[PDB]
RNA sequence: GUGAACAGCAGUUGAACAUGGGUCAGUCGGUCCUGAGAGAUGGGCGAGCGCCGUUCCGAAGGGACGGGCGAUGGCCUCCGUU
RNA sequence: GGUAACGCGACCGAUCCCGGAGAAGCCGGCGGGAGCCCCGGGGAGAGUUCUCUUUUCUUUGUGAAGGGCAGGGCGCCCUGGAAUGGGUUCGCCCCGAGAGAGGGGCCCGUGCCUUGGAAAGCGUCGCGGUUCCGGCGGCGUCCGGUGAGCUCUCGCUGGCCCUUGAAAAUCCGGGGGAGAGGGUGUAAAUCUCGCGCCGGGCCGUACCCAUAUCCGCAGCAGGUCUCCAAGGUGAACAGCCUCUGGCAUGUUGGAACAAUGUAGGUAAGGGAAGUCGGCAAGCCGGAUCCGUAACUUCGGGAUAAGGAUUGGCUCUAAGGGCUGGCAGCCGACUUAGAACUGGUGCGGACCAGGGGAAUCCGACUGUUUAAUUAAAACAAAGCAUCGCGAAGGCCCGCGGCGGGUGUU
């Protein structure tokens, strides 16, 4: 997976999504702007949102795309910055915000444009604060909890597009088309079906491994294969 | 090509500067007198015969006249 | 039965190659170029769904060929924008300047007194 | 007539796929395609027209719910919980 | 060119052109057709020069 | 036109041989725009021919309607031309 | 200019800004308009006549560009407010966010009329210059009627997706109002109205396109991308025959009709007794009317299995439209039943499933050893572990603020 045949297909894709940039209206007041449409993006079961905030420096209209929160609509306003009010799909930091609230498409750098929480039913929630130091603690999806920089924002709600997960794929095909419009990765060869050569796995009489299927952290590549690294194995009870 | 429905225009699109020149058709039922100027061929369908002589003498000055046959 | 040819050396069917039929003069079959099927326009407010009654639907390098008018109808936001949505904003920049005239006594009552 | 003792849209698929992923189905193949009444004009014309993204026929507007319903569960009380800390701060 | 084809009937022949057409054979030279004036006469001209 | 050779029997025949003609366009194509993708300069890597990279460590626009100075052309009257 | 959707021949003006167009998937259903096929009558020339046949065939026309009207579609505007709910499609689907009824408006108008355009074209009948004619003359180039027929187009409406079905050159329409034009004159700037005059260079353009001009050492049963597509029987671009156009049986003639072969048929009585094994061959087959078991994930199994009906000709019964519970006239198919009748013959050729009761293997569709293995192998939905919060996991690279997963 490293080149050539397997680089993502881009091209029926509608645009990277971002938030905004940062200026003096985010950074010491609010601005405004509406949304214009709800659209289907690929290679992202999710939806995205195109919003035409007016530029505050030349007459223009600027046009942005945001991960559509669940709840939003066409038509309806988009008040943000410092200030803006804490109701759905309205912009402000973590600083301002109270504990409780839901967020999506979270900042992690102060003014990096939101790198987490944007894929199809995903939160950030905010806990604890401490502003002697300007930090905050911010719940992500993997059950740990990021000490995060106090200036760094999200759209309040909950991620567009939500269960997915749910419904049976039953055909083949159905696959197909879904890994036809992200990479080539699909219809998957195990590696004890590959010959001595091909595979280190695979090899003989039966369709045995030979070795264990952990393997050190520190192997070199064409070994670090199967499960790496691995804490432990088996059927997870308890919890 | 062009139709004139009148009888009062014709004749000044014969006496354009550039209309070379004019024929005319006799099938039984119509008399067509048609002009050439710079682009189009302008007729004009006079049903009736001996409204046919009269403007015939009429055609302007130093033009070339046929008679289609 | 005259089974006939194309007469350009393009032989797929392909998009800017469609034809129609036409009897000549002579009493034969004979093929045509087609042109293109034009669009009518659909209006900048971005809600309305079909297209514009008074502007000539024609395919766009020969909008130069027209004349004014061809292309728009008489009336304030003419040919651009549909008129249901034109009378809508007439009334809405009338209705919000007018609350705002309001809004500024009814702050001002405050800053009289207080 | 009643044309199915039990196979709802699932009809659709034979024999194929075994038993309890076709009921499986049945649940998630009926709530997409119905249609649900737009709260903004009033009509029975909800919609879908891609993974949760929703569209009146009749008045323009269009929503983001779920993929396969109109809100999402806890998106119901999602909003029930935001306009709640609106009361908290705001004295 | 044609443009400097058409000049070059004209001046050494004395004739004006109404039109100059051409094309290049599988052996692979230049012919022109070269269309006269009514005023003017081709079979007649033709003799002046020497082809006949 | 020829009958040698060739065209797995034959030839008056032939896509052979020998001599002599034949492919004309504003309106029918290429040119002209981009597609997946190909690739210079700034930079950087390199013993070296060279390689990496394509918006990323760059002073990357050589154009215009007018305001004004002083110089053309045709009766510097009026405007292209600096 | 019009209540207005919007209309009339023009109908001034910059930097800037906003949107339109170029710009879109696949599958189903229905309707409009051309081509083509059919059916009753009229012309002209043929063919056939032992007997019959107002007969059988050939042929019967109008480019672009402009004006005028049909034909189709509207999510366009007015008066007006509707449950005793209404309107309406094959299906739907519509409405106090304004339906029925009435009256208007805009876009396509590839169809018919018009100028083109009969002066040319086609059919026949007759006369010149022997040559060397785009010779010359005449008649004719009509009128009716049908349709789930086939081909192209044009619209309206529904279905499917964890699949949402290109880019930009080029060209228009708007908001805004920087400015410009001259003092009632001869008027001025200014026109996206009609007429007129000058001009478009370069390269390609023959022919084969294949059981003969291309690749396979050759005129090689191999292989190599599209366009148009008539009559008859049928469900039918299936199989068989025939028109238009094409062909000389595919690098040979002549004589015989032996044994072996290669590809077709037929067999008295028995019927797998032959063989590793029913290998090969044969049996069943179309449609109408009855009838249908185990077992089942209830969807299937299922054309289960098992029967009967079917030709020819003479009838009867039902199923439509148009003009003013009835009268007149206009009409293309099918469907049911009865009778007479042949040496028991009728899906008469052609097309066209053998059936049943179990054991294992692999869920199903899909892929695979081109040139000795198509399978029980590969892939698959479903299940489960594993690493990973970017200074990151996994990975490429001889090297650099290197690159791929990533527009996450």
């Amino acid at each position: 997976g490293a080149g050539s045949v397997f680089r993502a297909h881009v091209k029926h894709r509608k645009g990277a999504a971002r938030l905004r940039a940062v200026d003096f209206a985010e950074r010491h007041g609010y601005i405004k702007g509406i949304v214009k449409d709800i659209i289907h993006d690929p290679g992202r079961g999710a939806p995205l949102a195109k919003v035409v905030f007016r530029d505050p420096y030349r007459f223009k209209k600027r046009t942005e795309l945001f991960i559509a929160a669940e709840g939003i609509h066409t038509g309806q306003f988009v008040y943000c910055g410092k200030k803006a009010q804490l109701n759905i799909g309205n912009v402000l930091p973590v600083g301002t915000m109270p504990e409780g609230t839901i967020v999506c498409c979270l900042e992690e750098k102060p003014g990096d444009r939101g790198k987490l929480a944007r894929a199809s039913g995903n939160y950030a929630t905010v806990i604890s604060h401490n502003p002697e130091t300007k930090k905050t603690r911010v719940k992500l999806p993997s059950g740990s909890k990021k000490v995060i920089s106090s200036a760094n924002r999200a759209v309040v709600g909950v991620v567009a597009g939500g269960g997915r997960i749910d419904k049976p794929i039953l055909k083949a095909g159905r696959a197909y088309h879904k890994y036809k419009a992200k990479r080539n990765c699909w219809p998957r060869v195990r590696g004890v079906a590959m010959n001595p050569v091909e595979h280190p796995f695979g090899g003989g009489n039966h369709q045995h491994i030979g070795k264990p299927s952990t393997i050190r952290r520190d192997a070199p590549a064409g070994r670090k294969v199967g499960l790496i690294a691995a804490r432990r194995t088996g059927r997870l009870r308890g919890t | 090509p062009r139709k004139i429905e009148e009888i009062k225009d014709f004749l000044l699109t014969a006496r354009r500067k550039d209309a070379k020149s004019v024929k005319i058709k006799k099938n039984k039922d119509n008399v067509k007198f048609k002009v050439r100027c710079s682009r189009y061929l302008y007729t004009l369908v006079i049903t009736d015969k001996e409204k046919a002589e009269k403007l015939k003498q009429s055609l302007p000055p130093g033009l070339a006249v046929k008679e289609l046959k | 039965v005259q089974r006939l040819t194309y007469r350009r050396r393009l032989s797929y069917n392909t998009a800017s190659n469609k034809t129609r039929l036409s009897r000549t003069p002579g009493n034969r079959i004979v093929y045509l170029y087609t042109k293109k099927v034009g669009k009518a326009p659909k209006s900048a407010c971005g809600v309305c769904p079909g297209r514009l009654r008074g502007v000539r639907a024609v395919r766009p390098k020969v909008l130069m060929r027209l004349s004014k008018t061809k292309k728009h109808v008489s009336r304030a936001y003419g040919g651009s924008m549909c008129a249901k949505c034109v009378r809508d904003r007439i009334k809405r920049a009338f209705l919000i300047e007018e609350q705002k005239i309001v809004v500024k006594v009814l702050k001002a009552q405050a800053q009289s007194q207080k | 007539a009643k044309r199915t003792k039990k196979v709802g849209i699932v009809g659709k698929y034979g024999t194929r796929y075994g038993a309890s992923l076709r009921k499986m189905v049945k649940k998630i193949e009926i709530s997409q395609h119905a249609k649900y009444t737009c709260s903004f004009c009033g009509k029975t014309k909800m919609k879908r027209r891609a993974v949760g993204i929703w569209h009146c026929g009749s008045c323009m507007k269009t929503v983001a719910g779920g993929a396969w319903t109109y809100n999402t569960t806890s998106a119901v009380t999602v909003k029930s919980a935001i306009r709640r800390l609106k009361e908290l701060k705001d004295q | 060119n044609k443009h400097q084809i058409k000049q070059a009937v004209k001046k050494l022949y004395d004739i004006d052109v109404a039109k100059v057409n051409t094309l290049i054979r599988p052996d692979g030279e230049k012919k022109a057709y070269v269309r006269l004036a009514p005023d003017y006469d081709a079979l007649d001209v033709a003799n002046k020069i020497g082809i006949i």
